[PDB]
């Protein structure tokens, strides 16, 4: 079985009994041609054994600074043929989501010009790791390299691999079951991908967590509806019809202002009702181009 | 003695159980449980439990509260000492009467002697007035100590609730303000006197919000969702900044190598010369792990500045921004550059510089404005900064410009270039219709001349030539260059004459 | 030998007959009689006569004049011994090279060497082109310079003509900049590049002529008739600078005597407590000779700062105006002050302040502009000080600015007020409506708590009864206090702890 | 770019081939072999290797070679930070002018500054004397350097080669 990523500018591209094989259609440091077709590279390898490398290999493959469509292939073959972890995956995910605060803070205890030594402080073995809505309570604890991160009922998983924060794909065992996952740095916490599913997971102790929850839950307004210019210049070209639709983030206009190009970008999921502005015409600040 | 006991449980109360469920109904955390989430657990040391105030007049004699409002102490975070206060919104609205400020002078002299940073977390009410005169005199004392401990140990403030009146001073005076996005505001009047006074209506949120004071006008250095985020995200801050102005910058051993290299920055600059780039990603590709603590983030974004960690030891970053306004210096990324370079002179940070700046913002607005002296601020700063000071010019660098940038003459240690740098005095357009001026007729000649002076002038070599850069560089090898660098710069030492302090432009 | 006679008469010749009476034309002296007119007679030793150009690229090398554009030396005033460089306009327009950099280069070295103030006057007509990225060099060291010499010597720059490009960053940095009425302006870029990028079309008059420089930007320091008035009133004010940052203010034999008593001043302040007074009649009385010496008169006239003597020697005087603004507290008052302020204190120069103060200027303008750090500015300059300071509370200060403006807990050593002072919290009506809320509904029990309350606390005797105010004096003999304090305060002697420098807010 | 590469390449030549072999066959080692030699593998960063210099006199114009004749820089010995510079005799003769000077007045100004050791190597002819006066200024801003030194790092100096003239 094989492989072919599709794309439907590259930061980072870092490729990966099984034995593979890519073949490589644009290099690190490309950009997206709208001259030839979209296609980005090729990965090839019993049946079961075979679609279970596929599923690991996809994990591994990493993909920066587009928007790529491996999500959707990991997704479809997931199938027996975005979701929320569960059973089988929650805890796989909660083990990692751990581990990595736990090396995060055994580096970030060696700060030096401490006052008193710091080995009389003992660690705290409980900790409550929170995925996005869910809950889990694991206590962690260090007994070689690899750790035992027991659950509440009693089950236990330990993890052991070699990632150095920084790379941007954790690769390692947990429980004898090997495992790829892309990390991602977020505000307080991290921002896991295992399967087609995706997670925002945090990680405190108990009293912390017992604290966060008087935060209520903050919302997110609206923007106008029109596409204001905010920037006086002198517009370059407008590149949609009346009567497409837009997705969050997707360029509209381009402008030319200090003899630089600046790319506007919509804000809701509407489709677009008439310009208010036209190709060459000058606009000062709050100048209607759109009318959502 | 159990009454021990007692009254430490009933002072551990503040001002009642129904203000306390006001209180967590608003979605604000209480004092204590501020003070126990930033420290680290069992270290806090409490002063001065049981105080009370001394007035008698107005009928203020009949409710006395232990404790007066603030809550005051010292602990440690991350194994280093630190002293910090919170104001007490549950007793007296946070007002400030005399001993309140007895309090609050104690712990900030006692700080500077033993030379620790100082946390403050705001949520008060502003002035006692039944206190009369007496109140002003409490204000007075608190600033004079601020200002004894400015450049000496961090201070760091934390906005987490209504702050009015002359309070607003105090933390206006320390290094650093952080705000809490939809419960916070600032300002030296409030609503009801600018209705009696201008007749404008306007609400509490609208005057002095978290969205324009990291927006509009300077003051703040950053926004959160919450408490537990602001919190959290000072704890993380604080393990970047040095004790005080005499221990270097805190190290931890580093997960990375000092010896990569990275191939994609051969591709970072675009051949148009009009398509733009984010230096942001450079500067997150230089970084140790690609962690960088941004300052004032959302306010003048034509300049990147922040906090990052190369080989272990702290690095701050400086950065010209190409996405907006074609990265030209105005005055309000000249303040905030500049006085972030001072604060990063003051206690020994090293400065890295990425230059990419085409000139200055014309303008009839920014003349009037005070474009002069607010674009000399940061000449200044950068001229007068005893530090190990690395800049690399990756794009352009035209006219006067190229000078306050940190160049090799105002005192920076190491300059490099990448290959595609163009330095020059003004564009080759403008310099050839000056210089041929007796032929501005023509079209063809123009623009013959125009090819000649772009191909031989308008490249890195001629300032080489001249010996205005150390070496240029292939990109792709940056980050070696930098961690090296720094090693060798780490014994700057340098003597200058004798002065009470400088006149820095204001 | 006679040849040397004649290269130095046409050394003595600039650019040419022609071209000097173009310039007299206009109105405007040449550079060497601008020296004449301010060093003492027979005083001026010139460096540097021959000095040509190196560039030999556009044609340029076939016209070596002799000079290249800068007259430079050192002479003395009034006996005392100064350094100073004037722009050549006619020859290369006043342009600036290498070469050109070089001459000014050595005597700002060779005046902070020996310590003594620098005056530059400045006729220039911006970069030379063709010189390509040399020019840049030039500049910089130039700025350098600047920079380390801020706070150790005076610098005074005076703009006599155009001065447009980069160059306008030189006298940014420097301590006083004046300007000539109608024929010198100022600014970063110049008509034709404001008209082509953002389509507005203005005069180089109406863009940085000396109206808009002294009474909007902040920039300019004064203006006057014409050159000879500029050139003796530079001369003037140089007699009351102190030479350097070691030596002490100058002192003169005083005409006037210590125990003189002035009747007049008992009648200065109205009864009627809205009517206003005119703060610059006291000053003017409280002076050796009715001799003042103001600072930024046009701009931001609600507050008044300048020089006297008293006793013979030097004093800085500040002042509130309630002839303007009531004599609020805004930020650009702010800011003159507080730079005001950081130079006296900078160079040993007692303060005298006169106050009167109700508040903060409100309005959402002045939030969105940074009322918070520009007023926080002025209450870290006086904080810090660590020069006499003597304060006069002559009719009220109220609220928070009752502490920014010199109070007793900043650290002012004596404070006296006279008898019509009102000090409290704030005023009567505000404070009786926000202590009794529960009973506004009425009008004449408010009106009589109100006179209660005004009679009882709007006075200075509560502000004394805590020890704040040092004594009443009678206003009459005002002068003599002030004589007699000033004089046992010259031993004042204090230590602060080593810091590399402040973190002032920018 | 490869344009860099290869003017790099042009630059580390010198003088030419040829007046290298005859160097080689007076059994004396060139300038970037020796300082190669002296300092620990693949720590040498070198400054300023593309300075010309500035005269137009006796037709001086006609033959611009990068580098001046010296070259300078800094490295580690045994992990310790050492500054260098050494003169080359292919280039002029290693003789002494304006810009020439100013990398050695870079060098002394910034080991001063760092506190560190250092290392001169000799190979020179003198002053160039189609430089005229300006030569002598170079001279003497480099004696200044050395006064302020002394007694605050030690300086060690090699003469491998006719250091005669001044
Ligand atoms: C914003 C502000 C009003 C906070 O009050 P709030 O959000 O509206 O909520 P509340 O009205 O319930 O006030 C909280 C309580 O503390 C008291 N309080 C608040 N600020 C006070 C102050 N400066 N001095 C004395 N008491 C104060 C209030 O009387 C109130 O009484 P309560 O405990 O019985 O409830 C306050 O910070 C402020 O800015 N006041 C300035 C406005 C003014 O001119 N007077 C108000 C003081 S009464
Ligand atoms: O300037 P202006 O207001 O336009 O007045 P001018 O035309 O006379 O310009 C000043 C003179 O110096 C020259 N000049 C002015 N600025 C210059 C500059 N930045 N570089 C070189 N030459 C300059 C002008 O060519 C002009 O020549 P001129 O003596 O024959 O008159
Ligand atoms: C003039 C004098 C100082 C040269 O002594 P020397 O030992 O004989 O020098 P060489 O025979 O090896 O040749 C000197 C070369 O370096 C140059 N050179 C050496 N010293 C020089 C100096 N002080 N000034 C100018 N050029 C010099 C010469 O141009 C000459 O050119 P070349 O390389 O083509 O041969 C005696
Ligand atoms: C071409 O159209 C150039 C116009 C403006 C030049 C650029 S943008 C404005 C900046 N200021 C300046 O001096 N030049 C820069
Ligand atoms: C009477 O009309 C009261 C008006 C407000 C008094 C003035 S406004 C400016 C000062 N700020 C302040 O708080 N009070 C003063």
């Amino acid at each position: 079985v094989e492989s072919r990523v599709y794309a439907e500018r590259l930061t980072t591209y870092q490729p990966p009994g099984a034995i593979v094989r890519n073949d490589t259609g644009v290099e690190e440091g490309g950009e997206i041609a709208i001259h030839y077709d979209p296609m980005i590279a090729k990965l090839v390898t019993t049946r079961l054994e075979a679609i279970e490398a596929q599923a690991t290999a996809l994990d591994a493959f990493a993909i920066e600074g587009i928007r790529h469509n491996i999500p959707f292939l990991a997704t479809l073959m997931a199938h027996p043929r975005a979701p929320e972890p569960e059973g089988p995956v929650a805890h796989r995910l909660a083990a990692v989501a751990a581990a990595i605060d736990h090396k995060l803070n055994i580096r970030k205890r060696g700060i030096s010009g401490q006052m008193r030594d710091p080995s009389l402080l003992t660690f705290q073995r409980e900790r409550v790791v929170v995925l996005s809505g869910q809950r889990f309570n694991v206590t962690v604890d260090p007994d070689g390299d690899d750790l035992l991160v027991t659950f509440d009922d009693g089950t236990t998983a330990p993890v052991r691999s070699a990632w150095r924060p920084g790379a941007p794909v954790w690769s390692g065992t947990v429980g004898d079951q090997s495992v790829a996952i892309q990390v991602r740095p977020l505000l307080n916490g991290v921002f896991l991908q295992h399967a087609g599913a995706a997670a925002e997971a945090r990680v405190f102790t108990r009293r912390e967590a017992e604290l966060a929850d008087l935060m209520p839950v903050k919302e997110n307004a609206g923007s106008g509806k029109q596409l204001l210019c905010p920037m006086p210049g002198l517009v370059k070209q407008i590149m949609v019809s009346e009567g497409q639709e837009v997705k969050n983030g997707e360029p509209l206009a381009i402008v030319e202002a200090m003899k630089m190009e600046n790319v506007l970008r919509a804000e809701r999921d509407g489709t677009i009702s008439k310009i208010a502005a036209k190709e060459g015409d000058s606009l000062a600040v709050d100048a209607v181009i759109l009318e959502f | 003695l159990e009454k021990l006991e007692e009254r430490r449980a009933q002072a551990r109360l503040g001002g009642g159980e129904k203000r306390l469920e006001a209180q967590h109904k608003r979605g604000k955390l209480t004092a204590r449980e501020r003070i126990e989430l930033l420290l680290d657990h069992g270290s806090f040391e409490e002063f001065d439990m049981f105080v009370q105030h001394r007035s008698t007049d107005f009928g203020m004699e009949k409710q006395k509260i232990p404790g007066d409002g603030v809550v005051t102490g010292w602990g440690t975070v991350n194994g280093r000492t630190v002293f910090l206060f919170s104001k007490d919104f549950t007793v007296f609205g946070g007002s400030l009467s005399e001993a309140h400020a007895a309090k609050i002078v104690k712990v900030q002299d006692m700080a500077l002697k033993m030379r620790a940073p100082i946390i403050g977390i705001f949520d008060a009410g502003g002035a006692r007035i039944q206190e009369g005169v007496a109140a002003l005199g409490g204000y007075g004392e608190v600033f004079r100590r601020n200002v004894a401990a400015s450049g000496v140990i961090p201070q760091i403030s934390v906005i987490m609730g209504p702050c009015a009146g002359g309070d607003v001073y105090s933390p206006a005076m320390t290094d650093f303000i952080f705000m809490v996005r939809d419960t916070s505001y600032m300002f030296v009047t409030g609503p009801d006197v600018v209705k009696t006074v201008t007749n404008e209506v306007v609400t509490a949120e609208e005057l002095g919000g978290a969205k324009v004071h990291t927006s509009k006008s300077s003051i703040a250095d950053g926004s959160f969702e919450n408490d537990v985020e602001a919190i959290l995200q000072i704890r993380r801050l604080l393990d970047f900044l040095p004790a005080n102005n005499i221990e270097g910058v805190p190290e931890i051993e580093s997960f990375d190598d000092v010896n990569r290299l990275d191939k994609s920055l051969d591709t970072l600059i675009p051949d148009n010369p009009n398509k733009p780039y984010d230096m942001g990603e450079l500067i997150r590709r230089v970084v140790d792990e690609g962690d960088f603590f941004e300052i004032q983030a959302a306010y003048a974004r034509n300049i990147i500045t922040g906090f990052g960690r190369v080989e272990g030891r702290t690095v701050g970053f400086v950065a010209n921004q190409p996405l907006v306004l074609a990265g030209v210096l105005d005055s309000d990324a000249s303040r905030k550059a500049a006085r972030f370079v001072r604060f990063c002179n003051a206690f020994s940070i090293p400065i890295v510089t990425f230059v990419d700046v085409p000139g200055f913002l014309p303008g009839t607005a920014q003349e009037y404005g005070g474009l002069i002296k607010h674009g000399a601020k940061l000449l200044f700063a950068y001229s007068q900064a005893t530090v190990p000071l690395v800049t690399i010019i990756t794009r352009k660098a035209f006219g006067g410009a190229y000078d306050v940038m940190a160049s090799k003459h105002v005192g920076a240690d190491l300059n490099y270039a990448w290959p595609t740098a163009q330095i020059a005095v003004m564009g080759a357009k403008g310099a050839v219709e000056i210089i041929f001026r007796a032929e501005i007729g023509d079209a063809d000649k123009i623009a013959e001349r125009t090819k000649e002076y772009e191909d031989r002038f308008l490249s890195p070599f001629v300032a080489a030539e001249r010996g205005y850069i150390d070496e240029v560089i292939m990109p792709h090898s940056t980050r070696k260059r930098i961690a090296r660098a720094l090693g060798m710069l780490r014994t700057k030492e340098m003597e200058q004459p004798w002065k009470k302090h400088d006149n820095i432009p204001l």
